[PDB]
This record gives structure tokens, C-alpha cells and sequence, in this order.
RNA sequence: UUUUGUAUAAUGGGUCAGCGACUUAUAUUCUGUAGCAAGGUUAACCGAAUAGGGGAGCCGAAGGGAAACCGAGUCUUAACU
RNA sequence: AGGACCGAACCGACUAAUGUUGAAAAAUUAGCGGAUGACUUGUGGCUGGGGGUGAAAGGCCAAUCAAACCGGGAGAUAGCU
RNA sequence: UGUAACGGGGCUAAACCAUGCACCGAAGCUGCGGCAGCGACGCUUAUGCGUUGUUGGGUAGGGGAGCGUUCUGUAAGCCUG
RNA sequence: GUUUAUUAAAAACACAGCACUGUGCAAACACGAAAGUGGACGUAUACGGUGUGACGCCUGCCCGGUGCCGGAAGGUUAAU
RNA sequence: UGAACUCGCUGUGAAGAUGCAGUGUACCCGCGGCAAGACGGAAAGACCCCGUGAACCUUUACUAUAGCUUGACACUGAACA
RNA sequence: CUUUAAUGUUUGAUGUUCUAACGUUGACCCGUAAUCCGGGUUGCGGACAGUGUCUGGUGGGUAGUUUGACUGGGGCGGUCUCCUCCUAAAGAGUAACGGAGGAGCACGAAGGUUGGCUAAUCCUGGUCGGACAUCAGGAGGUUAGUGCAAUGGCAUAAGCCAGCUUGACUGCGAGCGUGACGGCGCGAGCAGGUGCGAAAGCAGGUCAUAGUGAUCCGGUGGUUCUGAAUGGAAGGGCCAUC
């Protein structure tokens, strides 16, 4: 394989930054190989098989500096 | 000379009243067991061209 | 296609087969896998791949 | 169909056959046609 | 004329006077305007003749569906959804 | 007796000066190879462009050659000056 | 290759460093004459006058609008021995 | 001797002699909508064709690979 | 053969300028010669490279065929080993 | 059901012989005291040959055509689609023939669901024991492990272990993420039915990302949508597939 081969981009993005928006549902996060390093609060679910922090009700994103470790809380609630 | 409808488009599309062309779409003829079940449940219903994707198609289909 | 695909019929044999990703190339094992028969819309036993 | 490369779009898509051949022998009328007809009966018998 | 850049020992000028290189129909989409408008238009052709006549055909006015089949509705199917 | 052999014409165009919009589509000058022969030359004719003719050179074929001349297909074709 | 590693002279201060006030310094700023466009304020609705404000170098391409040239009609007219 | 018209004039090409594979005569060989004609008015001591190279005297090895001849022992096997 | 009444050095430089900047020099026009220049005048570089271009040549690469050949067939009848 | 001969016989081949098919590079006569040629008379060959024709084989002798791209030039080597980390700039967009490892498949479990558990490594003790394996104790550890590369998570484990078990589900889908598009990735939830759990509750596989060719063609199995005069049929369309 490499060098080079490089493994170009790997589809890696940050997506959810600041208050954000969605019509009725939203992803909350997209960052891969992530389970509980960003923890679920409000109208969402914890990250697993698809790496998203998916929210089933229209909400605005709120970010905490602390959680159970590490494991900082990412809150999604209606405004 | 009377201007010809292109065979490449004429035998692949169905017309409408409001505009846009209706068609069966690809990926539903060849080796079905190897393809995803959710994908096969999404390709079973037929597809359509909307007015924003239509200019390229009437450049092959001139007539009513 | 190096997968030699198998197709089974329901307990009653009626309608079409059920095509499955279950392999026969690599291991001899039980072919009964219990699947949906859409003439009865019920989960039933499936038989004979020939 | 040419768009610089990567093939014309219609060459990716499946064919549609099975013709019906009745439209060229079918008429379409609104309620204000054949509406008087000298008091007679509307039937498609022997139009020639 | 060209080029990142040419006074360029780069391609081109000896001179007077002339020559020397872009058509519109069939089909169509949007635009402009003209006649008429849910209608508009006849082709070839007849004709006193460029008047009048010629609506076959064409486009538009109602769609959905592989098609059969339904219609301001309609397809998909066990399908209400 | 002899494709012996010297030497002109006769057939060539090897040496050096010269010419190459020339005396010239290759000869002006003096030499040089062959010089009754597998020689040359006057007259008449035969073999024809995917076809001839070469002790046969990718030589020659009427100013034209890894393929002659003419008009027509023809305003071939040119992602280019 | 020859004045030729401030272009050169002057200059042991007329160089070097930074300091204090003055002056010179564009086609622009700014004043005026003129024009087109956008918009106000005062007077007036042939429609202008008065004042203030403001934009006006534009090439691949996208829009607006004149002056000549020729034919055809005007032209049974108008100019001409 | 022959020679590449105007850039090598020869170690290039050509006759000698040798070898080999074909060819029984309506030969093999050759050009041709095909007669016909050339081979030849010739006869295997003749003729075709490819090598090598006058002369004197000579010419070691390999048949697995390539081609060709007979078989297809053994394989693979068309048409109809 | 655009305009020519075409000096040397050094700088500037599509950087190897007669011609832009500075500086040293130079009577004008001929003629018979001299020959360091005017990248002299001649050749819309020949060199090499790029090109899915064109051609020729290698060849059981792809495709078609002349000729060869088993079979089927027409001229076509009868017998025996 | 063997291997084979003769009696009978189907169909070929080689050879001989006859000649009511066809050849004569045989002669003579007439045209005509014509070494062209036809006719005429007579000999010799003979289904061999000859000429054309169709299907298979062979066959540059002849004619047309093809022979991908990158490569800080050519050439040996590297490379063209898919995974992963740094280069990569503390939004967005991202390069090199820069630094460095992999894929073109496997698994019926390493799965679903309910209930339990926790590593590495080193020393000492111990033995069928010239060196691995299983263990006991002590120090020490979310550093072991995960079907495979790499990457990060992972104990409330997604790492291994037992019961039951196959959701490695059908039909639908609001949509959510992405690239210029084709196309790629993720999917709430509804409806059908089965499975786990005492139950609240949960299951559209695997710890996630690579494991694969758009379409045209024809085949394969159902249907009764179509089907040139029309009742069947051929062929197509749908349904289900290769």
C-alpha cells in the first residue's frame, strides 16, 4: 500500500457547531468512532453504530464544559 | 427534413401535463440477492425528472 | 459470482421462493432459517434449496 | 447529450417498450360536444 | 500579432489604387410586439380571382397508471395507512 | 587464337579549380576507368502507376517517386498557426 | 572591452544617526465652465428656474440607443445643360 | 564487368563452381471473369527455385524450442 | 525595402540595445579598395519533442479474402472383389 | 450386459470392368493442294478428371484496421477503484512519485435478547516438564481484547460466557448527512408477523469504516397487463430472479 495511498478525507467533518437548526429532527453530531466522549442530554440519544447524536424533536444545541469524567454533556432542547 | 426526436431519450421516458418526465430508473434488473433490502424497497417505486433538471432532457425531446 | 446463491420455498410451497444471503460453499449446516411467507404474512419454516 | 465526458445521462438508464396503439383511434370530448345531434343517438358505428 | 514580459537584432509593412471572408427554412424555448383568445391556425388546393373559399392536419385547453383501467382525481398493494 | 593490352574518336562523369536567377534543368578546363565488347549508335516497334523495367540502387518510368501526369468525387479531413 | 559595485561632481562634514519647525509635492483633493444619471430643500407645473447633495478609467460577457451606405416604395414629385 | 541522375564508385550487385528440394511431359513453375501463351518445340545429363560463393583441398556437435513430411500410438476435435 | 541623417563605451534590458540613462568621440556627399560590425540578404529551423493524426515496414496482434482440403451437390449409368 | 464371425442387410471407401454422362495436349476428310477452327468419319480415354456451388478446416499470398494514461525525461521500480493515521493551516476547500499500514473476503457466530464476568506483564510457589501451555499467591493494570490493516472508543463494555433464539425480517417511510451530478452513507416512525425477557423494555445482524461493476442482451420461475382479421399461441409488460 502506502506510501502514498494517503486515505483521502475519510468523509470526516465536525458538522454541529453553535445553536444550529433542524425542521423536526437533526443529527446533533457526525464525528466518527465516538460513543460517550460527548454525552446525551435532552431530546436526543447516545452515539453508537452510526456515530450520530440524533434528536427526534426540533431543538437548539447547548454545550457544557463538564460531565461524569470528561464525558462532556451536549444538550438538545426546544427554544 | 422535419427534425428527429433522439432514440436515446424517446424510448426511456413518459410525459406529463405540468412538465417533468416519469421513468423506471436503474439498479433493479441485475443480481438482486447481492443488493441491500432497504435499497430494493426504495427502487421498487418509479422515478421522475423535475423542472430544475428538465432543460437537459427537452434538448433531446422537442415535441409535445 | 463466487457466492452460489440459494432459494428456498415455504412450508406450504406456494407463491415464489425466498432468496437468502445464507452460504453453502464454506460449511455444511442446517438450511432451515425461519422466514416470511407473504401469502399468509406470517413467519414459517423454509425448505429445499435443491 | 455531450457534457465534456462521463457519458450522456440517458445511457445510464433502462429502456421502456410495450406500446398501446389505441390513442390514434381514440377521441376526447367535453360536455358541450355532440350535445344536440339533431335529436339522434351517439354511437361509433361506421364513421366513413 | 503574441506573451509572465517585446523599442525588441520576435513572426507581419516597398508604394499608389482597387479586390478579398457569413444564408434562413423545417423544429424549438424564453424574450419583444401585432391579430384573435379557450381557443388560434389552416397545408396542398378550388376561386369571380391575390377578395372569398379550403379545419384534413397541427398546437393549446385535465390528469394519474407498466398497461389493462380510472378521472379532478389516481397509482402502489393485505393495505385501512 | 584471345571479355589480352597501349591510344584517339566512342561510352562514362572518378580527381581538383569552376558553375548551381550557369555557356547549361551537370558542363567550361586538364587529367582519369572502359575503348571490336557482357560495346555503342541511326531508323521502326514492344512492355504502362498496385502496373512496367532494372549485373536489382528504396534506381528509372516525358520538370513529378518508400511510389509519375490529368480532371472529377472535392469546399476530403484539421481538438491546429 | 573603456569613465563603469552613488550615474557623476562637490564635500574632513557638505558623510552618519534623530530632532524641531517650515516649504515643494498627482490626471486625484479643491474652485469654476459643460453633460448625463440618481435624490432632496425653496418657487412654479410651456414645465422650468434657484440651491444643496452625489456617481461617472472599465475587458471575456450581459443590456440600451444613433449617424451614414445600398436596394425597393414615395418619385405622375423635388434639384438639373 | 555492373552500380546508387547532383555528397560514400566500394568490402555493394553479377557470371563461375558446389549443395538441396521439387518436377515423366497435357512436367513442376507463371499471368489471366479464360481461353491462350511463356516453361519448350526443351525431356530429370532437362527445367523450376533457395542457399552459399571462381580456383586448390575440405566441411565437427545439438532434433529439447521454430517450420516441414508421414501417423495422428496417446489427447483435444469441426461440419453435416 | 514600415519611418533611415543605422558613432563608440558603460548602465537599463525578452537582461548578448544602433536607438531608453550617462559619458568619450565624429566636417558632408562620393569613388577605388580594405572587411570588424549592421544576430548581413537568402530558408513562414532542417535539429529535437509533442501528436489516441498520416504513411511505410516487422508479424500465425484484430478483421476480411485468394489458394489448398474433409464433407454435402450438379453433369451421373451398371456390376464385381 | 461383454467380444466377434457367418447367414441377411443399412451406409461409405479402395480397386477392377463394361460404357445410353462427359474428356481427347489422337488422326483422317470437308469447308480449303488453310501444321487457326468447326463440322464430318473413325480410333483412344472415362465417371478419373474438369468447371462452378455451399458448409467446416486451413491459409500475410493480398486488402483495411488496432496497439490506454501518469512517470519533476527514457528505462528497471512505483500507480489508476475501495479503507486508516500525520502532513492539513485551532470555520469552510486540500497537493505531491511526502511520512507510514491495508481491502476485492470471512462469520449462523465474534449475532439477537435475558442474566453474569474482566483482563496485560513480572517475581515467587508448583509439575507429566531441556521452551510456551492450565494454576495458586504477591506486585501491577480500564496498557489485554476485538474475524483482518489502521484509527478511536470501549467496564453501564461494543472484550468472553450460559439459556432461549434467527430482526442475516416482509411491505411502507418523516427524513437526516454528503459530492457538481450520477452516486454514496445513516434513519425516527407506521403497518404485518415471529423471537427474548417475570416485566418495565427490546430485536430490520457483526465495535464502526474496505470485501464490488450503470445500461443494452438473453436465460430462469409465477401472472393474465399486452398480443396487427380474432379465439388460442409466439414475443413483450408486471411479479419473482440470474
Amino acid at each position: 500500500g502506502g506510501s502514498t495511498r494517503n486515505g483521502r478525507d475519510s468523509e470526516a467533518k465536525r458538522l454541529g457547531v453553535k445553536r444550529f437548526g433542524g425542521e423536526s429532527v437533526l443529527a446533533g453530531s457526525i464525528i466518527v468512532r465516538q460513543r460517550g466522549t460527548k454525552f446525551h442530554a435532552g431530546a436526543n440519544v447516545g452515539c453508537g453504530r452510526d456515530h450520530t447524536l440524533f434528536a427526534k424533536a426540533d431543538g437548539k444545541v447547548k454545550f457544557e464544559v463538564k460531565g461524569p469524567k470528561n464525558r462532556k454533556f451536549i444538550s438538545i432542547e426546544a427554544e | 427534413p422535419k427534425i428527429k426526436t433522439v432514440r436515446g431519450a424517446a424510448k426511456r421516458f413518459k410525459k406529463t401535463g405540468k412538465g417533468g418526465f416519469k421513468h423506471k430508473h436503474a439498479n433493479l434488473r441485475h443480481i438482486l440477492t447481492k443488493k441491500a433490502t432497504k435499497r430494493k424497497r426504495h427502487l421498487r417505486p418509479k422515478a421522475m425528472v423535475s423542472k430544475g433538471d428538465l432543460g437537459l432532457v427537452i434538448a433531446c425531446l422537442p415535441y409535445a | 459470482g463466487i457466492r452460489e446463491k440459494i432459494k428456498l420455498v415455504s412450508s406450504a410451497g406456494t407463491g415464489h421462493f425466498y432468496t437468502t444471503t445464507k452460504n453453502k460453499r464454506t460449511k455444511p449446516e442446517k438450511l432451515e432459517l425461519k422466514k416470511f411467507d407473504p401469502v399468509v404474512r406470517q413467519h414459517v419454516i423454509y425448505k429445499e434449496a435443491k | 447529450g455531450f457534457e465534456g465526458g462521463q457519458m450522456p445521462l440517458y445511457r445510464r438508464l433502462p429502456k421502456f417498450g410495450f406500446t398501446s396503439r389505441k390513442a390514434a383511434i381514440t377521441a376526447e370530448i367535453r360536455l358541450s360536444d355532440l350535445a344536440k345531434v339533431e335529436g339522434g343517438v351517439v354511437d361509433l358505428n361506421t364513421l366513413k
